[PDB]
RNA sequence: CACCAUGUUCAA
RNA sequence: ACGGCCUCUAGGAAUGAAGGAGGGUAGUUCGGGGGAGAACGUACUGGGGCGUCAGAGGUGAAAUUCUUAGACCGCACCAAGACGAACUACAGCGAAGGCAUUCUUCAAGGAUACCUUCCUCAAUCAAGAACCAAAGUGUGGAGAUCGAAGAUGAUUAGAAACCAUUGUAGUCCACACUGCAAACGAUGACACCCAUGAAUUGGGGAUAACUUAGUAUCUUUACGGGAAUAUCCUCAGCACGCACGCGAAAGCUUUGAGGUUACAGUCUCAGGGGGGAGUACG
């Protein structure tokens, strides 16, 4: 390892999970309006 | 024991090695020379770091060639350093 | 270094000499014998160019074949219009 | 050149002498030095070139030390000063040449970057000359 | 966490250059910057001592007066392969500054 | 046969004297691949990509 | 002279001088281009006015090689200069007489003879 | 004052035919209706008079080139190649 | 260089 | 140099040129800096030509795979697209991103040199502007290699992973977008001071606090009064081991992270316990 404790999942994959979540939310609002 | 360097009056050896603008009082490195043309046989004053085309009045032959630093005098010509002042 | 020098002489002529712009005025100077130099753009029509060279040959007037077109020749003279032919009638301090 | 626009830290420059008196071997009169300055100017030479030729081939290290006047001052007094200041003229010429090259070479992004620096330098220089009234108001470099 | 090496494990000072084109590791093919990869120029004999003796005996060309050809190879390894192949080993902290400028 | 290899041509005669049958539509051209003097033939790249 | 076209592929190496103390002997680029031009001029001059037979003799006997290094050392101190590869890239139309003139007296072959 | 934000000349089509087909057509439409430099006579006076046909209002020369521009980049490459091969011969 | 996964909650 | 008639005659009185900035000239310097064009180089793959015959490939071991309809291998070629090995360095260039065959070209750029010019024109910067690796997007090309997705074969309790054989989008080019990097020296820009040894790149110069304290080597009929070394000096650049001092320490050290509670050279950006979160809304 080259980093300290993440205290969570790997930050790159957490960022991707957030990115997919943002895409889903903006799609749901689009279908609503 | 040896002589301690004085900042206000540096020694000859210390001052001579310094860059012209790093001396205690800045000054030129260049000078002027009397050059006798090998073809015109005439005296012309030439800058030691001439970058332009210096030619003899008579022969119209180039008296020197520009370089990165000091100008190079053509073969045959005789040069004499003129006094700085 | 084909254009840089002649542009400098053109600037000196433009400042301290006497010149004429256009084929018709240039031909008039050649007929009068007052022309000292004729400059021709590279996009001059072949029949017009040949007429100018023939006039210059008869009058023994030097010709310079400019490396630019009429737009470049006008700009080199400091004008905002094109010129096919330039005739210098007084060289001024240019030495051209 | 050195420091503005490009983090160069070069120090090359002239080092003017402390003693300003013309050397004793220089027998040329001040009125003749003025004549050569005007004569060189009429041949189209810029003030920078005029000084270098006098320095290289006439033994005149400093026109000001010989005549009391700078070369540009002599030209201004004789009505031979350039319409555009020398440094502005050369910067404008470089910008025009670079634009001429870029007209064909549209992917020379380094030249485009250097052109931005040159034109920025021109506009700052123009601002100074208009302030000191060496340029007419409403002078504007046009790309 | 902590800066292990002053040069960061490569020969690229901070104001020397931006990017060094990477090379493929000699063993695994991993792309590593050329200034970082462990470089070794190896001059290997084509044959070991016993086989070279037998071939030289059968050769009218090769013998005491004419040497056999060798293999010349520039081998650049990624850090992992260099360590795993023992071309280079982890060293004590005080010994990490020891550099060699010629093959010993 | 008089045109150098690598040149870009159009209005190409498929047969000598046919007065132009190949590379005629707008923006099209043929590329001269090579000359073979032994058989007196010329190889071309037609606009479609085929060699003829 | 007989219409053979060849490519020459010369390679040279810089060397330190006898009293040199520097850690490298890298060459100035302007000298490298000067070395390239002199090599190109010499090779073209020497090989363009001779036949393929004489050209091969020059190459295989190193006459051109010694000429190149002798005249190129004053430009740049060279550890060694050599022609690493020569390849014929274009041959003229076949000529039986020229081939026979190249081979001179042909040694007989006994392969087809009875044992 | 500016009458359209981005449509430009394509505003004659209203809301029809789609944004991307309009944008792609616009680039070629502006080119085909624009004035182009004439190497003869040194003027910006070349206008299209049919697909592939260009006439200069200045010198009245007619030149065959380009469906929507005076000269195509392929023609520029071909011009240099022919000049180079001509010198080589 | 086949394949080695896991260890309940506090507190000694 | 001396003398002499006539004509013209506001014309020399302005601090200085910053070891601040901008220009100029020069070697026609220096460099994997940038753009354009023409060529070269083997290699990967493929194709026939010419030979051979039973395997080849791949792995920890295998299988997917190829193969008497001739694979693999051998020789010389041809085609196409990439790439520029060794040399390649605690080396160079560039504002950063980045940049490596040769030749011919087009504009630049820094450094050095100068008794050239000039005269405060500067430093740093909200707003605004241009550029910006890879991946990704659009339209045309191109498509050899590698290869997200996918397919097959292994491994495994499972393995839709790592390994093997493949393979789409891509990878390459033109034009137009995107402006998300550990875009790092995790270290803002300008300026000043600062001890020591050995190197390196580029350009020049020389061979009672003291009045001046050397030195060569090799090549040498045309990019040649040349080229490189040697000793010394110098300015500019990337750095190394090395005294203060500093720091929580690791470490930094004229290349500061030093010159700071003995706290003030100038400007500017960001931070105020950890999460929620660079999320929600606009
Ligand atoms: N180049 C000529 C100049 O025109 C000047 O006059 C111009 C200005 O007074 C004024 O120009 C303004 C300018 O003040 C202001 N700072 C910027 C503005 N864009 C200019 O406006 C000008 O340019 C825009 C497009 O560029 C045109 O749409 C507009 O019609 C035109 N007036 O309008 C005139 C333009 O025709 C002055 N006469 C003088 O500076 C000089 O002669
Ligand atoms: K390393
Ligand atoms: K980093
Ligand atoms: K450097
Ligand atoms: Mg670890
Ligand atoms: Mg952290
Ligand atoms: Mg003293
Ligand atoms: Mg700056
Ligand atoms: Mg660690
Ligand atoms: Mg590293
Ligand atoms: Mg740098
Ligand atoms: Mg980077
Ligand atoms: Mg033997
Ligand atoms: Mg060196
Ligand atoms: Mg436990
Ligand atoms: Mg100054
Ligand atoms: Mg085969
Ligand atoms: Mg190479
Ligand atoms: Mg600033
Ligand atoms: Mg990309
Ligand atoms: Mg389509
Ligand atoms: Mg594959
Ligand atoms: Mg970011
Ligand atoms: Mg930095
Ligand atoms: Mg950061
Ligand atoms: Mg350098
Ligand atoms: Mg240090
Ligand atoms: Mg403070
Ligand atoms: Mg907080
Ligand atoms: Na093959
Ligand atoms: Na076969
Ligand atoms: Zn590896
Ligand atoms: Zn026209």
């Amino acid at each position: 390892g080259t980093v300290s404790r993440p205290r969570g999942m790997r930050p790159k994959w957490h960022k991707k999970r957030i990115k997919r979540l943002k895409l889903r939310r903006r799609r749901m609002r689009q279908r609503s309006k | 024991g040896f002589f301690d360097a004085d900042l206000s009056y540096p020694t000859v050896r210390t001052e001579r090695m310094k860059h012209k603008r790093r001396r205690l009082v800045q000054g030129p490195n260049s000078y002027f020379m009397d050059v006798s043309c090998p073809r015109c046989r005439q005296v012309t004053v030439v800058y030691s770091h001439a970058t332009t085309s210096v030619e003899c009045k008579g022969c119209s032959k180039k008296l020197c060639r520009p370089t990165g630093g000091k100008a190079l005098l053509v073969e045959g010509c005789g040069y004499r350093r003129k006094p700085d002042h | 270094s084909k254009v840089d020098t002649i542009n400098a002489k053109l600037q000196l002529v433009m400042k301290s000499g006497k010149y004429v712009l256009g084929t018709q005025q240039a031909l008039t100077t050649l007929r009068q014998g007052r022309s000292k130099l004729v400059v021709i753009a590279n996009n001059c029509p072949p029949i017009r160019r040949a007429e100018v060279e023939y006039y210059c040959t008869l009058s023994k007037t030097p010709i310079h074949h400019y490396s630019g077109n009429n737009l470049d020749l006008g700009t080199a003279c400091g004008k905002h219009f094109r010129t096919c032919v330039l005739s210098v009638t007084n060289v001024g301090d240019s030495d051209i | 050149m050195v420091r503005m626009h490009g983090n160069g830290r070069g120090k090359a420059s002239s080092a003017l002498p402390y003693r300003r008196t013309p050397p004793a071997w220089l027998k040329i009169a001040s009125r003749n030095v003025v004549k050569m300055v005007c004569k060189s100017s009429r041949k189209g030479m810029m003030p920078s070139q005029i000084g270098m030729e006098l320095r290289d081939s006439m033994g005149i290290a400093q026109v000001k030390n010989v005549t009391g006047r700078k070369i540009l001052r002599i030209l201004k007094h004789n009505g031979l000063a350039p319409e555009i200041p020398e440094d502005l003229y050369f910067l404008v010429k470089r910008a025009t040449q670079m634009r001429k090259h870029l007209e064909r070479h549209t992917t020379d992004r380094d030249t485009k970057y250097r052109l931005i620096l040159v034109e920025s330098r021109i506009h700052r220089l123009a601002r100074y000359y208009k302030r000191v009234k060496q340029l007419p108001p409403t002078w504007k470099y046009e790309s | 966490m902590t800066t292990k090496r002053r040069n960061h494990g490569r020969s690229k000072p901070a104001h020397s250059r931006g990017r060094v084109k990477p090379i493929h590791c000699f063993n695994c093919g991993r792309l590593t910057p050329k200034d970082k990869a462990v470089g070794r120029f190896v001059v290997r004999r084509m044959l070991d001592a016993a086989s070279a003796r037998d071939v030289a005996e059968a050769s009218p060309v090769y013998g005491a007066n004419f040497p056999m050809p060798r293999l010349y190879m520039k081998q650049r390894f990624c850090i992992a392969c260099a360590i795993h192949s023992r071309t280079v080993r982890a060293r004590p902290v005080g010994n990490r500054k020891i550099r060699y400028t010629k093959k010993v | 046969g008089q045109i150098t290899e690598g040149c870009i041509v159009c209005n190409v005669e498929a047969k000598p004297g046919d007065r132009g049958t190949l590379a005629r539509a707008s923006g099209d051209y043929c590329i001269i691949i090579s000359h073979n003097h032994e058989t007196g033939r010329t190889r071309l790249k037609l606009p479609s990509g085929q060699k003829k | 002279a007989d219409g053979y076209t060849m490519r020459l592929f010369v390679v040279a190496f810089t060397k330190p001088q006898a009293n040199q103390q520097s850690r490298n002997c890298y060459a100035k680029q302007r000298l490298v281009k000067w070395l390239r031009m002199r090599i190109t001029k010499m090779i073209k001059r020497r090989l363009s006015k001779v036949q393929i037979k004489e050209a091969v003799s020059l190459l295989t006997r190193n006459v051109l090689s010694d000429a190149l290094v002798r005249r190129c050392n004053p430009i740049l101190p060279l550890r060694e200069l050599r022609i690493r590869k020569v390849r014929v890239v274009r041959t003229p139309k076949f000529d039986a007489q020229a081939l026979l003139s190249a081979h001179g007296t042909i040694p007989a072959s006994v392969e087809a003879d009875q044992r | 004052a500016k009458r359209t934000v981005k449509m430009g000349v394509m505003g004659r089509y209203g809301t029809r035919y789609g944004a991307n087909p309009r944008k792609r057509a616009k680039k070629l439409e502006v080119s085909q209706h624009a004035k182009h430099f004439c190497s003869f006579c040194g003027k910006f006076a070349f206008r299209r008079k049919a697909v592939g046909i260009w006439r200069c209002d200045g010198c009245s020369k007619t030149v065959a080139g380009g469906a929507y521009t005076l000269s195509t980049p392929n023609n520029s490459t071909v011009r240099s190649t022919v000049r180079r091969l001509r010198e080589l011969a």
